[PDB]
DNA sequence: TCAGGATGTATATATCTGACACGTGCCTGGAGACTAGGGAGTAATCCCCTTGGCGGTTAAAACGCGGGGGACAGC
DNA sequence: CTGTCCCCCGCGTTTTAACCGCCAAGGGGATTACTCCCTAGTCTCCAGGCACGTGTCAGATATATACATCCTGA
């Protein structure tokens, strides 16, 4: 649940760096971090204390969420290419295709007189 | 039977202990809530610097401790070792706080 | 205890209450069935986690979920901000009237049979005076 | 309780019996009657009302919404209780 | 020559208890009273200007100084009176 | 060139002009706002008037038609807020309030 | 920039107990101490000059203010020290 | 508990004065008119610090409970 | 100085809220730029206020007289 790592500023993250000799680390998460982008960087930096130059380097380095195919596909393609050996991700659809349905639905309701 | 100290032995230990040390004696979060509530009666939606609260507590404890010092003295004057509301009220009345 | 009890095939209870922040992650449950969201989510990922607690490898039954949003309110506002936040998921993926009972029953139906069950219930709701 | 917490007591009750006792110990009080605890709370409440009122008055004057340490200091200074260490 | 508030105090007295007079000792007391209040308010207004890194004492500073000087109702009414005086003054 | 005093403009009985000068001569600040001495003079009047009212009442109670220091003492010491305001003030020839403790009085 | 007397207090400490250091908390206390004293002396000197209808604060007023502020021997030494310092200053 | 008496307090009557109220002439300090310039108001940015809630532990607060020491009433 | 009783203290057990860590929004505390208008400064005029005389009556003081108040024999 490395998602929790989020912001490297945290005490958790801090004390982990003070675990010193840990010759090989691995992060498990069900999802990539917050949409800002630095969080993704922070985790990537945490995992591999090499991937850096600025905490928010991704805002420029992979300036897709911050032209069409050009700024999107090509940049996110290279995002993938550099993260290709670091992120492993497969979808349940890709893996099984056995989930009974899309299992989705939302509803809306009115307030009571008091509410 | 288990060991029990004569009443007052522990009291003196506490007195020595608390006079020797310097930390705050009132739980900080309870203190903050008290402050914030009081503040609402003069103006709502106020914020406090955390240091502002600390300033209030340093002063508040200093005040109450000083009060207890004088209160204690009054009890002694009346040949008692137990402080009573009458002693607090007197002390403030003599100081001119009421 | 509770987790084992959830796993128990003969569970006396059929439902349970969970903390988004805590229970949203803490559950392996292939016998999970339906999920109802009340808390709403400033960070959509937590709902994705909570939501998908109900269907992991080994999940046998069709999962249904609900999100209870009030009409014309702050919940809609927060919800839409959450919907905006989901865009980054798309970036990663590409890199690599509202109270009509019949309608509600339709959205909750697995079979018209449940609609029928509710019909009886609403008739009971009517029967109560 | 379980069904309803019902744990709302009072902010003045946040000053506990042992908290007061501790203050008294620093003061040098050997023995404390049971009515002291309530009396002490009353006194403190008043003290804070006066200081806070002055502090927020300075805050209002300056057209700000956050009461600062200096505002508290000024309040205390106004009342003849100069506090060192907070600038 | 030496100025005082004797005649102003006197006029005020006449506006409250027309028939009542006032001894010279009582008057000297009232004179020193006025000076005392004047100084307390002015003193607070002064440091208010310093606290806000300003340099002009206006009715805002004085108003605040009053709120930081007079107790309870005295403050409430003094502020009310000050407000009215300035209001009329600038209105006409 | 019709002249009209600021005190009369404000409708006050105190010398707004004098007050203004005093604020400047006392160096309370670099600048003194035009509405400052007006506001202040009003306050000075307010407080003055309230004391005189009470003093006059004291005089009436003692069947006097002239305010003396004793009356001023009685006025200030009786009113709660004035007592607080002038809590550190000794009024010459004022004396003290009539007050004998019940513990000293006979049963 | 937020000027203070930290460096001066520090230097003084090293001239009295050269080896002794000082915590930052204690330093802020000393800083506020200096400000307090400064204000008290200056404040008295201010109204002192005012009492004599004078517009200039000189070393005479500061001296008197010290005599009217500090207690006992403390005052005597402060006065002695100030006198000496000025003497040297005007010489140089 | 009650009446007598000695003292003290209070109360009407002159009467007497000196301290307060009031009139007058002067003069300087306050008002008017006018000009400059800089302090304060006001808008726009930004970002750091505050706030509200939750998770999780654990020292501390609460609570009961016996019993001895002090508070206190009496003399 | 003495008796007595009650109530505060010492202590074991149990509950609970403070402390610390985390997470998220966001909004007031700062900055700067610009402008404008409010007040310092100055000169001129004039009456509001001040010192000084001057009357007169409000309260102080005698002066005789009627009632409250406290102490005691009853
Ligand atoms: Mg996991």
């Amino acid at each position: 649940e490395g998602h929790r790592m989020k912001n490297a500023q945290s005490k958790l993250s801090f004390t982990i760096s003070h675990y010193y000799r840990t010759r090989n680390r691995l992060i498990l998460t069900g999802t990539p971090l917050q949409n800002n982008l630095p969080e993704l960087w922070a985790l990537l930096n945490f995992v591999l204390p090499k991937i850096f130059n600025s905490a928010k380097t991704f805002e420029d380095w992979f300036n897709t969420p911050f032209l069409t195919e050009e700024e999107t596909l090509l940049i996110i393609r290279r995002l993938h290419k550099v993260l290709r050996p670091f992120l492993l991700r497969r979808l349940k659809k890709e893996v099984e295709k056995d989930l009974p349905d899309k299992v989705e639905k939302v509803i809306k309701c009115k307030l009571s007189g008091l509410q | 039977k288990p060991h029990r100290y004569r009443p007052g032995t522990v009291a003196l230990r506490e007195i020595r202990r608390y006079q020797k040390s310097t930390e705050l004696l009132i739980r900080k979060l309870p203190f903050q809530r008290l402050v914030r509530e009081i503040a609402q009666d003069f103006k709502t939606d106020l914020r406090f610097q955390s240091s502002a609260v600390m300033a209030l507590q340093e002063a508040s404890e200093a005040y109450l401790v000083g009060l207890f010092e004088d209160t204690n003295l009054c009890g002694i004057h009346a040949k008692r070792v137990t402080i009573m509301p009458k002693d607090i009220q007197l002390a403030r009345r003599i100081r001119g706080e009421r | 205890e509770m987790l084992n009890a959830f796993n128990a095939p003969d569970s006396d209870y059929f439902c349970f209450l969970l903390s988004t922040r805590a229970g949203g992650l803490g559950l392996n449950l292939q016998t999970a069935d339906t999920v109802i969201i009340f808390d709403t989510d400033w960070n959509p990922h937590q709902d994705l986690q909570a939501q998908d607690r109900a269907h992991r490898i080994g999940q046998k039954n069709e999962v249904r979920i609900l999100r209870l949003i009030t009409t014309d309110s702050v919940e809609e506002v927060i919800l839409e901000r959450a919907m905006q936040k989901l865009d980054i998921d798309g970036k990663v993926i590409q890199a690599g009237a509202e109270l009509d009972d019949d309608e509600l029953n339709d959205t909750l139906a697995r079979s018209a049979d449940e609609k029928i069950l509710f019909d009886k219930i609403d008739k009971e709701r009517m029967n109560q005076e | 309780a379980k069904r309803h917490r019902k744990v709302l007591r009072d902010n003045i009750q946040g000053i506990t019996k042992p908290a007061i006792r501790r203050l008294a110990r620093r003061g040098g009080v050997k023995r404390i009657s049971g009515l002291i605890y309530e009396e002490t709370r009353g006194v403190l409440k008043v003290f804070l009302e006066n200081v806070i009122r002055d502090a927020v008055t300075y805050t209002e004057h300056a057209k700000r919404k956050t009461v600062t340490a200096m505002d508290v200091v000024y309040a205390l200074k106004r009342q003849g209780r100069t506090l060192y260490g907070f600038g | 020559r030496k100025e005082s508030y004797a005649i102003y105090v006197y006029k005020v007295l006449k506006q409250v208890h027309p028939d009542t007079g006032i001894s010279s000792k009582a008057m000297s007391i009232m004179n020193s009273f006025v000076n005392d209040v004047f100084e307390r308010i002015a003193g607070e207004a002064s440091r208010l200007a310093h606290y806000n890194k300003r340099s002009t004492i206006t009715s805002r500073e004085i108003q605040t100084a009053v709120r930081l000087l007079l107790p309870g109702e005295l403050a409430k009414h003094a502020v009310s009176e000050g407000t009215k005086a300035v209001t009329k003054y600038t209105s006409a | 060139a019709k002249a009209k005093t600021r005190s009369s403009r404000a409708g006050l009985q105190f010398p707004v002009g004098r007050v203004h000068r005093l604020l400047r001569k006392g160096n309370y600040a670099e600048r003194v706002g035009a509405g400052a001495p007006v506001y202040l003079a009003a306050v000075l009047e307010y407080l003055t008037a309230e004391i005189l009212e009470l003093a006059g009442n004291a005089a009436r109670d003692n069947k006097k038609t002239r305010i003396i220091p004793r009356h001023l003492q009685l006025a200030v010491r009786n009113d709660e807020e004035l007592n607080k305001l002038l809590g550190r003030v000794t009024i010459a020839q004022g004396g003290v309030l009539p007050n004998i403790q019940s513990v000293l009085l006979p049963k």
